[PDB]
């Protein structure tokens, strides 16, 4: 994973400042082997150039280091090295889903942008997007829409960045959807959809279809949601990605919610299979909810599946699952359990901004 | 269910 | 009885707009209209500075500098241009905040903040001021994570020096109430308690008062009603609070906390007192809030509890509507009416969903 | 004179900081009357705009000044006001021929140039030229040629500044001439001469002709020097300018140095007349030297004329006059006085960089 | 016996030039050629820093970073580019100064100085260093007014702190000798005397020595021969001076001042001593200078005084040639030979004219 | 109930 | 004689 | 004679 080698470049940075030559040199070779893949990202390279520049000053070929902190270059190298360090520390914390710390790191790197000689504005767009996505993951929707919209306005200035500009409009879209601005979300997706089509980007078109499915699902237009979930499953790459678990899951959940329990069960079995394929405990608990709701109802085992979702702090999803169960049981004329799930849906809404992380 | 991106 | 300073800034911006449109009448009318109010306004260094800048650019366009002048582009033009632009955006932001359009306020504050960087030797408390203004604005629309981010950026600056102990303390007030609204009650308790020490050590009356009240809200939320009641009185001790509209909060909480324990006796004291502050300040919010207490605890009427609650929703106090309706929901459960307890729980949930929708437009 | 009103704008600046309202307001009116002439220079205007901006803050229409130093504008106005103050203080000291102080002021203003928002490089060229000319007047030729050459390279980028660019090449030219790089000076003048001709600027063409006269005079090509001095006198504006005293004087001095004493005397009488017309004691002493050398020789009165030139610290000129007299008297076979004037020419060379001013 | 550091900088710049021409051979030859000399050079932080920067840009062009690399333009490229450009111009300037091409040195120093502004957090003694280097260079070509301007700019900076007492004092040395060369003898006397106090107060040996010598030159120029003689010995007291080539100046002045008073006795002491230091350091200047003393005061020969003087003019020591020939001119006047006194006065004047022509090209 | 500041 | 400018 | 520094 590309966050992982960026993490190693930072361990090389740490071993150098601790003046330990040998540990620094393993990481330098480990990075040059993992860099020869030409596996994109010149930033990993540039950071590597800057670190070899200070590896040399500190250990290699220098008879007197006492004058190293007094060197003239130190000032310029420090700002770039610290910048990259902060940027990659942030990529790694994002990978671990510590979104508050990621934002902390991204923001330290973000200030250094003015001070660097020739950055032009697509580097500003990258931090706008990265910070915005982390804020989105912790459900800070207005600031998220603002940062990403800044990124899209930069990306929109160049035909060379149309894929990036489209990727930004997706994150705005899912933000409006999470906020419940469904009609704005729909408008936004279809305008993104037209020109993901113009350029024929398979992966963005697939996601817009899925998200349009979520939009009309939450609206209540079940058959129109069902159509869009299938359109996204058409794309062959999606079934082999872990991201496909969402759309397989929604297909199962949408069909059970209509009368179509037999095909619903088909997708359920397909969900359970990908869950084992990707070791995704979240989507096994989510499907166990479907199963113990619509085939072999056991309210206690629905509650244990929900309890597992709450231990993973997926509070936005627990709120909407639990509110749906609450609606089912009331329609079945059971009000004690419909009220108890409504209490659990409300408790979940209260957790959404409680943060989970240190903060 | 949160959207995919 | 001074005229709010954001309102005067709105006129200065309208005057500025008429100058670029070169409209002699509308400018002169705004010019006269502003010099009338400029001392009566809420003293602000920034308002005067903006006025002089617009006054000079007014002379350039219409007074001809007494009919003899050079074309408007010179060396100073550049410097004046960015000062005027800064002020225009700062006051566009202050006016939207005054009107409670927090999203639009944040857009303007963020444009102004960026232009501040370009002004030479702006000293660092001016940046702390924008961090705080943005953070409070996010808090008003319940974007707590960012709110804590900006407000602590301001607090990191004010804490760098002796002279901004009062400002740094105000920052802690907003960090604190965010934690309470985020529901991190235990962290919020420690946080307020540290602030109260520093507020006592320096003897700042209004910060001490507010920390007590906020400590009351925390334990109320925890369920520790008796301790919550202790702190609400502690805050009412402070003598200035009875005269500020912010005192409606404490009188109201006193009534609502006492009624929530059996003491319908003293609770009515505060209700009668609250209803008086309500129109004394023409605060429809707390008259609707107290009438809920009445039609809940005194000669009950659910049909009327629902409509005053409806008025709060029309005022988009979704955070407060959600917690009020949660209490009603639990009350009817304690009584054993579950159909209406479920009906108010459904209402409390719908309120939570409006908090996340943000009840204002976005670009 | 334009240095004089710039001086008044600075007295308005002084009265404001001393918080004396009335004295400030006379100078403001005195400047607005002397500014309504539309007598070029928007800088005098811009400085006036900036000073009225702080006149208003300080006395007019403000009920509370206690918050004036805390205002946000103060920082930006201070830099521009101080800049102009320093620039005009420098123009006034140049007018008074205190070239060391002028350079001091110009240089303080020069540093402020980076900090100002929209200056584009013709303002850098103006300080390059102004400082270079002051350094030239105190005989610092290399730095002078360097600063002005910087100005010309900026001015050469725009057809709109061809007159300025030519004015710069003149000052380079006279620098090379004073240095004695006569052949470079000649080449330089004729290249300037061609395109002063292309644009038909009367005043620069006149000066290049005069200076080409000085060049070939110092070379020894007397008849070619004589031709060029006459070409410059052709231009009618020159005889009415005080600058014409130089070329009338050189004509008289060149003709006496050839056999032509009758026409030489004609120009002498014309010199003495313009000397009285412009109250120019320097050129009366210079002509009294010619007279008491070539008509009615009196070595004592030549020495008193030279002594007056030395009291005005025109050491470059005293050195070359006295060296010429030294050469004449030796050719006349008198070595005691030729040696005594050579001693005086040498003493003068020693004074050239002694500075005269405080420094 | 270390190899001069400007010479190594010349190679670093030639190596840098071969890298832009992408010439593998010439770069590698310069690379080998420099690492041999880099410790043996006169330790310089700047030389090492430049070498590493060129070494890394060497790898990019030819070593392929071990045959796997990305195209040369990235984010660091910009920062490295301006550091390398700075160093190239600073060392182009140091090499021309070493070769005594003061005009070209000033051009490079001034380009480097401008690029220093663009480098982040350059601390202010680095600017004082360029002010001094330019000022000394102007002084070497006798542009005294500017020289005093730049050198005092450096001295204004070094004086801002405790730790640069030694540097600020070196600045006073150059301000002082400018005043002496400008002929402002009385100001120069006071100036040197103030410096000598500060040099004594801090006990800096070489500055004290030089101030004494320079005080000797001042009174020599004033005519106060006896006092000039006092100070020249005071400077020779200092024990380090006998071993530096700069000691040739003091031994020479001692010989020339004693001979100018009747004391042909002791004067010969210093002449014999001076001629020995002369080739001991292979200093043709002072062997020509002392032979002038000999063929003036010891078994005289004007034909030979004129040719050693001719060798000094061929070395473009026009300031010194002018003052030597002025002394000869006065000597023959004291004797009563005015034809040859006039002949040397004519020569001294022609020298003054070459000082102002600058004996080097200009763009 | 939101807090006071 | 210095030049004119 | 120029000075020493
Ligand atoms: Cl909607
Ligand atoms: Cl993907
Ligand atoms: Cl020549
Ligand atoms: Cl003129
Ligand atoms: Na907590
Ligand atoms: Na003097």
């Amino acid at each position: 994973p590309s966050p992982y080698v960026g993490n190693l470049l930072n361990k090389w940075h740490d071993y150098i400042m601790q003046e330990k030559v040998h540990e620094s040199i393993e990481k330098r070779t480990e990075i040059k082997q993992l860099l020869s893949q030409a596996e994109d990202n010149k930033d990993l390279v540039d950071y590597f150039i800057l670190l070899d520049h200070r590896h040399s000053l500190c250990f290699d070929q220098e008879a007197s280091m006492g004058d190293v902190v007094n060197m003239l270059s130190k000032g310029s190298h420090d700002l770039l090295i610290n910048f990259y360090f902060e940027l990659f520390a942030g990529d790694y914390e994002f990978f671990k889903k510590n979104y508050v710390k990621a934002i902390s790191f991204y923001e330290k790197a973000e200030q250094k942008l003015s001070s660097i000689p020739n950055i032009e504005e697509t580097k500003f767009a990258e931090f706008h997007y990265k910070i915005g996505v982390a804020y989105y993951e912790i459900d800070q929707h207005l600031v998220s829409v603002n940062k990403v919209t800044k990124a899209r306005d930069i990306y929109k200035k160049s035909d060379m960045w149309n894929l990036e500009a489209i990727q930004c409009s997706l994150v705005v879209g899912i933000n409006l959807y999470d906020m419940g601005r469904l009609d704005d979300a729909d408008a936004y997706f279809r305008d993104a959809l037209t020109e993901a089509l113009d350029h024929g980007y398979d992966k963005p078109i697939t996601k817009i279809y899925h998200n349009l499915g979520l939009v009309h699902w939450q609206k209540g237009s079940l058959e129109l949601a069902l159509h869009y979930f299938r359109e996204a499953y058409s794309h062959e790459w999606l079934r082999d990605s872990p991201k496909g678990q969402q759309t397989v899951y929604m297909l199962s959940r949408v069909l059970y919610t209509m009368g179509q329990n037999e095909e619903a069960y088909h997708w359920y079995e397909l969900g359970i299979e990908m869950a084992r394929k990707f070791d995704d405990h979240e989507y096994k608990a989510k499907h166990d909810i479907l199963y113990h709701l619509y085939e072999q109802p056991s309210i206690d085992e629905v509650k244990q599946s929900l309890a597992f979702l709450e231990e993973r702090n997926l509070w936005p999803d627990v709120s909407k699952i639990a509110k749906g169960i609450s609606e089912l049981y009331e329609k079945k004329g059971d009000l004690v359990t419909s009220h108890e799930f409504l209490k659990r849906a409300f408790y979940a809404k209260e957790q959404i901004q409680r943060i989970t992380e240190a903060l | 269910q949160k959207g995919m991106y």
